[PDB]
């Protein structure tokens, strides 16, 4: 401002950004096989 | 964003935008099998 007049200017700007990603991995597996031969019928137990 | 300027007139502006998206998937597939085979004795045989 100078004689005679008045000027005023205001400017405001803000930004915000956020990102989140999560991934988890877990797995289990197992196999078991077997064979046999055995030479009364009570032994079949 | 908001801008306000006064030059013998009053002016005000306000703007707000919000966006949020969530996506999740859960899966599990299992296949298991067990095969067994026996062979009894029955001592008799066919040597006839």
């Amino acid at each position: 401002r100078v004689l005679f007049a008045k000027k005023t200017k205001v400017e405001h700007r803000c930004t915000t950004n956020k990102l989140s990603e999560k991934h988890e991995g877990s797995f289990i597996q197992g196999a078991e096989k077997s064979i046999s031969l055995i030479r009364s019928e009570y032994g079949a137990a | 964003s908001s801008s306000r300027k006064r030059s013998f007139f009053r002016s005000s502006s306000s703007s707000s935008r919000s966006y949020t998206s969530h996506t999740n998937e859960i899966h599990k597939g299992k296949s298991y099998q067990l095969l067994v085979v026996e062979n009894t004795v029955e001592v008799a045989q066919f040597i006839n």
